[PDB]
This record gives C-alpha cells, structure tokens and sequence, in this order.
C-alpha cells in the first residue's frame, strides 16, 4: 500500500501500458504500489508545477515521470528541494542533481567511440533541440581535439506546415557539399520523418553511411532503408536473445491490443521498457527499506509543496538511498546506479542494420569502451 | 578571385598541385604545340 | 515559482526581473497562464512566448554581420554554456550555409582569430 | 512496384519511368516526384473540365 505519483505526456500510450504490465508483475503478498497517474503536455512547466504539487499534496513517497527540456528545471529543483525522489525515463540532465533516479545510460561514450571506430574524419550532426543538446557540445568539444570537421545543423525548429520543404532544402545544401555522411541525434518519430524524406530525396543510396544515435534503433523502421544498401548504425539497449527479454516479449505480444495500446507488437520502445524496468527498481527499493525494517510511513501530511519556508520531508532521503541502491536485472540489462542518479556498469548492443535484418556488430561499456565480437564468386 | 574571398586560397594550392605533377605543363603542350598547324 | 507565485498573490499588474537558463521556462510558462507581464533585461528567449517583454535587443544579425564583415573563413568560438546556446546554434547553421569553418569549444565544461560569448568575467580569465 | 523502385534508388537522376495506365495522379506522384528522375503518364479525367 505505496502511494506513488506518476506523470506521463498525454500522447505517448505504450509506457503507459509497460507501466502497467510492470504493475501486474512485480506486485507481491506483502505490499503493492498504487499509482496515481497525471496525463499531461509535459513540455509545459505550468503543467508540471501542478501535477508535482497535486502528487506532493497527497503525499507520495516517490514520483516516476517524463520530463522535457523545457521542463526539466521545474523538476531538478523540485525535487531537490522537497526531497521527493523522481524516477525517469528521460534524457539525464547534466550535473549533480538530487533526488532523481535516471533510467536512462548515458549515450555520448558509444556515440564517441562508434566514431572512432569508423575513422570518421568529416561529417554532418543532426541535432534536435528538444531532447537536449549535450550530446551536440559532446561531439564539438571531442571535434576540437581530433581534428574533426564537423557540420552541426540544428533540426528543431521545423513547422506543422513546412516539414518536407526544409528537410529537402537542407539535405540539397548537404549534396551541394556532398557529405555522405550523417549523424542523427533525434526522437524516434523525427527519425523516421527525416529517414522518409531522405528516401524520397534517395539519399539512402550506396556511398552514404547513417548513424542513428539513440537507444530506439528497433524501434524506428529500418525496414524500408534495409535495402536501400547505405550503411545505417545504432544502439540497441535491449537484446532479444536473454531470456528476461524472451519473457517479456511473449507477455508484450500475448496482449490484447485494445486493453493495453500498442502492446501486440513483437518489439518494444525503449522508453516503455525503461519505464516497465524502472516499476521494477521501485518495488526492490521498497522491498530493501522493508528488509532493513525502516519505517516507510510519514506521521503526518507533506501539506503544501509552496510553503514557506520550504518543508523537505525526513524519509525521502532513505527512499532516495534506496532507489539509488538497487541493483536488478530487466530489460536494459544490468541496472546499477551512482550517487547522482546516472545508470553505471550498463552495456549497450552496436548494431550495424545488413541485408538480413538488424544485427550486433559489438558492445559498449564505460569501462570496456568499443568491443568488436567476429561475426561467392570464383577466382581465376 | 575577389580580395577577401573564401575561393582564392585553395584554388591557389590547386595551381600549386597542378603545376608540381604537371598537369599546367602537359596542358600547355597540348594546346600549344600538339595542336600546332606547322612542324616542329 | 515561490517568488513569482509570492507576487501574484500580492496582486501586481507587472512584474521586473531577471532569469537564468535553469529558469526562464518557468517564468515564460506561468507568465503565459497567468497573463502577468514579465519585463526583463535578461537574454531573448528562443521563442515567441507571450506577455514577455524583452528590454535587451538579439545580437545574432548583428555578430553574423560582423564575421562576413571581417572576411573570416576559419575560426574560433568559444561558449558559455551557462548562459545559452542560442547564439551558437546561430553561427553553426550560418556557417553550414556560408561555407565557415568553426571550432566550437564548451568552457563551461587552433585559428588565431577567436570569437567570445560570455559574461564579461569569464573574459578576463 | 513504384514502391520497391523508390526503396531500390532508381529514381535517382539518369532514369525515366512510363505509367501505361488510365490513372497517373490517382497514384501517388508525390513520393517519387522529388526523386530526380522523370516520369510520364497519361490522365483520363481532366480536373480542369
Ligand atoms: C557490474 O556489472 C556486473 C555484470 O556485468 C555485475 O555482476 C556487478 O555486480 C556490477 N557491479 C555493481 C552493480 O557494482
């Protein structure tokens, strides 16, 4: 009997339907997590303020939610403030920021490497300026010591109205300059939007290589880019071939789609998966606070998240602890955490997209960097 | 090239090139002598 | 919020202040809700976020000018990521039309002519 | 198989496609019209009568 609160963007279903499938599964005898969910345009920090507000009222003891880069802010600060631990999904902010658990791994060393890896010399970074632009300061900063020639275009500022126009005016000056080589940093619809105008302006022809730089490489479609022949690299954050991952999917696919969105398909986005991984680590944390027989409950009501001056709540900082603590298996391989909430000892599948279908190429650890696993006409 | 111009610096290391491989030689045999009306 | 939201229940018809990367979002959001005017001499927001009104001028048309002015090919730009990225993003995309080369350093963690955007502090270091 | 032409790259430049058909804008024109290559066909219905 947990209250937790919960914040999701109104037009992404599947996390929510993970969420949910992480709910039924990891629910036991003793306790079971009771959610109060938020949906909402999370770019709005209006929005935001008052749905942390109305969970803080309540007094949750932990609140699991996607954020934008418009209002991550509103979050950090929040959080940080009331001592209130925020789990996520989202890209994980920069820094030292308190009280937020970050599902997510930290994409720039394998982006960096996978650059290293093809010798690279010149090419394009496609940026979007919603998801965060630390992976571009990334890519420019490692450019001014290697020599690199890099061309950084930003892609966000794109209208309803105008969506083929630009992309086709960019890509002509892209073959005025004939680069073939491209590197995009997007959103998984963006991706594949810009993927369908390259199509159309046939960019995907033999001599261009792609890297798609996210953990959703799976989750775009590849397929209508598979024959096309341009080599198209990505990370894949869940590997189909562990059991856990097995398991799941068969669960995913059993599904009725009505009942849960968009859960009959064979593969899952990574986003659903961190969140339904991240259900997980939430369970575990409250399990460990119960196996160290720290009392979970609050004497009394949270009250008013505005008062002032500010009134942080004792217990959160055990919960904080806790989460942080939590070590366990799921989707996304081995969880671990630091203390400023980022994921550690993570592994992430470089993917290289071929004829037959995706497959893996190597791996990525923090510690192991780029690691390459071995994988006819007559001559007279 | 005009003064202050993007272009002047690299098509001038390109006539450097072309001129130490021998590219403005070979051209200039080809227009001048060897598409010659008399003799040699 | 606390401030801002401390003003509104004092029931000002306007509002004067400053904000910083972290929290402009914030005061561009709840202005725009609550239909408060902002008035700031702070950096223009990327935007056209309502009842805002920026006292400070863009300086983007105005250094892009400068550097055709110039006749700069090559170059150096140094970025202080604290303050905003705007103006780098600018003369990265002018410089993939202009045909610039431009080596971008972040400095809140070779060419000898080296354009700075900071605070008039950091200059000095 | 406009489809697979567009997902092979031969609507690159330095090809032309024929549509035999009473139809040519009832298929789409649009995916195919930004290719580089030129295509012809011929139109029963005048949307201009
Ligand atoms: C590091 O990851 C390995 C598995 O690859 C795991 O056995 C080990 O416990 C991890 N270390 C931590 C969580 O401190």
């Amino acid at each position: 009997s947990i209250q937790i609160g919960g914040l999701f963007p109104r037009g992404a279903d599947q996390e929510y339907s993970a969420f949910r499938v992480g709910m039924v599964q990891f629910s036991t005898s003793e306790f079971r997590l009771t959610p109060h969910i938020d949906n909402l345009e999370v770019a709005n920090s209006f929005a935001v303020t008052n749905a942390f507000c109305s969970q803080f009222s309540r007094g949750v003891y932990a609140i699991f939610g996607f954020y934008d880069k418009k209002s991550v802010n509103t979050i950090t600060s929040f959080c940080g403030t009331l001592h209130v631990s925020f789990i996520t999904p989202s890209f994980p902010t920069d820094g030292t920021h308190p009280f937020v658990i970050q599902m997510r791994p930290d994409l720039k060393g394998a982006l960096l490497s996978l650059i290293e890896y093809y010798q690279w010399d010149k090419f394009a970074y496609l940026y979007d300026s919603d998801r965060g632009l630390s992976t571009l300061q990334a890519v420019l900063d490692s450019a001014a010591e290697k020599k690199w020639q890099v061309t950084a275009i930003n892609v966000g500022n794109i209208n309803n109205d105008k969506k083929d126009e630009t992309y086709r005016s960019l890509f002509q000056d892209l073959e005025l300059k004939k680069e073939r080589r491209v590197i995009l940093d997007c959103e998984r619809d963006k991706v594949n939007d810009i993927v369908d105008q390259v199509i159309t302006i046939g960019k995907h022809v033999k001599g261009y290589h792609y890297i798609i730089a996210n953990l959703g490489f799976t989750d775009g479609d590849l397929l209508k880019i598979q024959f096309g022949g341009a080599e198209v690299s990505g990370f894949q954050i869940v590997d189909y071939d562990d059991s856990l991952v097995s398991k799941f999917i068969e669960r995913w696919s059993t599904l009725e789609e009505k009942e849960y969105p968009g859960a009959h398909t064979a593969t899952i986005k990574y986003t659903s998966a961190l969140t339904y991984d991240a259900v997980q680590v939430m369970t575990e944390a409250f399990r460990n606070l119960r196996k160290q027989r720290i009392e979970i409950s609050r004497r009394g009501n949270a009250g008013d998240c505005l008062a002032n001056p500010a009134v942080p709540w004792g217990q959160g900082v055990e919960i904080e602890r806790a989460l942080k603590q939590v070590q366990v298996e799921g989707l996304s391989g081995n969880i671990k955490f630091d203390q400023n909430g980022k994921r550690i000892n993570y592994t992430i599948n470089i993917m290289e997209l071929k004829t037959n279908g995706p497959r893996k190429i190597g791996y990525w650890s923090e510690v192991d960097k780029m690691v390459v696993t071995l994988t006819e006409q007559k001559t007279v | 090239t005009p003064k202050g111009s993007s272009l002047g610096t690299p098509v001038n290391l390109a006539v450097l090139k072309l001129s130490e491989q021998g590219v403005l030689d070979k051209l200039k045999n080809k227009w001048w002598y060897d598409k010659g009306e008399c003799g040699a």
